[PDB]
């Protein structure tokens, strides 16, 4: 499965692989990954990670989808030079929660159940 | 390599080498049948900050239009990266019903992320509307 993180991209072939990956914080305590099985990148989720927390979106043509958690707005970074986005708190879940989602997504190739999601 | 946008014929403008926070210029055609240009940089507040591309260059240019009623649009931007996966899947959503908007990354954009791309895109908007957070 591709991934893809503030470093570049290498390849997973399994879960524990994949729960370490996620794990790296290269820069300003913080990540953008892509998961993605498809050379096009869709679908995929795509994870910004910041602290323990973090907000997740999947996508694929015709389809956009952001999780759901419990609201102003909450700062990540995009890349390692400190390109900044600001997303809604809203959309703020658990960096746990988010593992959880990718473990599903490494082994349907599908949108996650965990989550909960808002349609965009 | 020059662009179409109604009547006028636009090749890149001169842009900030690339740091880390995306800066590009928009171009339009106001109902005069002007040419105007507003200058877009990455990592703002946005209204519609659900959306991960919304503060993004091309996604103010989207939103812009929305605001506007404008119809025609094109965007340079100094991503080397190139446009990313984002705004390839939710451009079309910020964008009004049918409203066209070219994105041209520089020159030798080379994406590193799936579902960016180093190509010049022509976005039309679909018929939904952003959904408010
Ligand atoms: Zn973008």
């Amino acid at each position: 499965m591709y991934a893809d993180d503030f470093d570049g991209e290498i390849e997973i072939d399994e879960v524990d692989s994949l729960v370490e990956f996620l794990s790296r914080r290269p820069a300003f305590d913080a990540n953008n990954f892509v998961l993605t099985f498809e050379e096009s990148g869709f679908p995929q989720l795509n994870i910004f990670a910041k602290n323990d927390i973090a907000v997740v979106y999947y996508m694929d043509i015709g389809e956009n989808f952001v999780s759901k958690g419990n609201g102003g707005t909450e700062k990540f970074y995009e890349n390692k030079l400190g390109g900044e986005v600001d997303l809604s708190k809203d959309c703020v879940v658990s960096k746990e929660q988010m593992i959880e989602a990718a473990k599903q997504f490494f082994a349907t190739k599908q949108r996650p159940e965990q989550l909960t999601w808002s349609e965009l | 390599g020059s662009y179409a946008l109604g009547p006028y014929q636009i090749s890149a403008p001169q842009l900030p080498a690339y740091n880390g926070q995306t800066v590009g210029t928009f171009y339009y055609v106001n109902d005069a049948g002007g040419l105007e240009s507003k200058v877009f940089s990455s990592g703002g507040p946005t209204p519609y900050p659900n959306y991960a591309n919304a503060g993004h260059v091309e996604g103010q240019s989207a939103l812009f239009m929305r605001d506007n009623g404008i119809s025609e649009g094109l965007v340079f931007h100094n991503n080397p990266e190139g446009t990313c996966g984002f705004c390839v899947n939710m451009t079309e959503t910020l964008l009004p019903e049918n409203a066209k908007m070219t994105v041209v990354p520089p020159e030798g954009a080379i994406p590193v992320k799936r579902g960016a791309t180093g190509e010049t895109k022509v976005f039309t908007g679909n018929s939904n509307s952003p959904k408010s957070p």
